[PDB]
């Protein structure tokens, strides 16, 4: 994560992240539907952050400071490079269309008019399918993963060491290995409890509405897609 | 510092994620309730022994019956949620969520929790309720509900006023030591 972005996502809210000033010119419904809109960018944010502690941190350090036999730091970290690439594209296009909201001398004050074309593309064709085989192939390794990391922990002592001592700092004290891993299986499942409260405050433009509505629809035919698609595999 | 794992499950607007947000939050939620509750690691000392709890949620994957499972490994207690304002959501708790949470979590101790109980004397709430010819879940019968289901016990919270909060927290940890 990078310290321009962890900043403009540190409050806990929209109203808290925008200006005072700025904030009291807004109707109460603009304020409660960026409220929504900021915590699906924050979050998404955060389900990156994890990815990377995944591929960077524990991955590539198993790679360069363990002799594990080969096939299993795959086992451990199932299509976390596709994850990191897909869910990497989509902040990029939620952290752009903030800043495209961007008052002229502000790096804090916005509102965000526009999401539900952001959300249906994302949700539908090519991009859709890809998350879609994705977590089907996620989900249906993730027991196999756990397995195999407790098995690791209990047997190598160097693999122990190496736990240990990367788990050590206290940023990292909800992600270790397991928690990377249910974190990632339980972000598909946010997304239409987030869509439904932006949808809930959007009836002032009716594009809106229809967007947020064909972009939620999309997003629970994919998870329907996912769940159908899952056959835990043993270790 | 001995890790344990905690899940909270039950029907849709049963208040798990309030429950959660509202007891991992140093203060309470005044400005901005949040939608979802990603994970959170508690430092908890209950009756001398020094615990990290770590907490998760089912909110989201109550439709999906083949990702649901993947939240169950090595969970130490279960937090079994209902409504108080909601009979109905107490009715689906032998019928649905006991007979999932035995067979995926064999002798892992549940703690029946009644949440929302300052509902129980509010307005709205009773008057919504007599349309349907129901009233709120009365403290006698989640007690009644948690001895049929073999519960380890039966808990009352309020995440609005923070009542009971605490305590439900402090006795899933105690639940989860035991063995
Ligand atoms: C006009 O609204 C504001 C109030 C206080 C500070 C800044 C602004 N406007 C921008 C565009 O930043």
């Amino acid at each position: 994560s990078m310290e321009m972005d962890e900043k403009d996502f540190a409050a806990d809210s929209w109203s808290l992240a925008v200006d005072s000033s700025f904030l009291q010119q807004h109707k109460k419904e603009v304020m409660k539907q960026q409220d929504v809109i900021y915590e699906l960018i924050q979050t998404e944010l955060h389900h990156v952050r994890t990815l990377k502690i995944m591929t960077r941190l524990f991955r590539t350090g198993m790679l360069e400071e363990l002799h594990l036999e080969p096939g299993v730091v795959q086992g451990l970290f199932p299509c976390v490079d596709e994850l990191s690439d897909i869910h990497t594209r989509f902040l990029s296009q939620l952290l752009e269309r903030r800043r495209q909201a961007l008052c002229p001398g502000s790096t804090r004050n916005f509102v965000i008019h526009r999401l539900g074309d952001l959300l249906i593309s994302q949700f539908s064709g090519p991009s859709a399918e890809q998350m879609c085989k994705t977590y089907s192939e996620f989900c249906s390794r993730h027991s196999k993963a756990l397995k195999l990391y407790k098995e690791l922990y209990a047997r190598d002592k160097r693999f122990q060491q190496f736990i240990r001592k990367v788990t050590r700092p206290a940023v990292l004290k909800r992600h270790g290995v397991q928690e990377c891993i249910l974190l990632v299986t339980q972000r598909i499942t946010k997304y239409p409890l987030l869509i439904s409260r932006i949808l809930q405050h959007s009836h002032g433009i009716e594009e809106e509405r229809q967007d947020l509505t064909t972009a939620l629809g999309l997003v629970k035919e994919l998870l329907s897609n996912v769940d159908e698609g899952i056959y835990q595999l043993e270790k | 510092a001995i890790r344990k794992k905690l899940v909270i499950v039950g029907d849709g607007a049963c208040g798990k994620t309030c429950l959660l947000i509202v007891f991992s939050k140093d203060q309470f939620p005044e400005v901005y309730v949040p939608t979802v509750f990603e994970n959170y690691v508690a430092d908890i000392e209950v009756d001398g022994k020094q615990v990290e709890l770590a907490l998760w949620d089912t909110a989201g994957q109550e439709d999906y019956d083949r990702l649901r499972p993947l939240s169950y490994p090595d969970t130490d207690v279960i937090l079994m949620c209902f409504s108080i304002d909601s009979p109905d959501s107490l009715e689906n708790i032998p019928e649905k969520w006991t007979p999932e949470v035995k067979h995926f979590c064999p002798n892992v101790p549940i703690i029946l929790v009644g949440n929302k109980k300052d509902l129980r004397n509010d307005e709205h709430t009773r008057r919504e309720l007599a349309k349907m010819k129901q009233e709120p879940v009365k403290p006698e019968e989640g007690r009644d509900m948690a001895n049929r289901i073999g519960a380890f016990g039966y808990m009352e919270c309020s995440a609005k006023t923070k009542d009971g909060v605490r305590e439900v927290f402090e006795m899933a940890t105690r639940a989860a030591l035991q063995a």
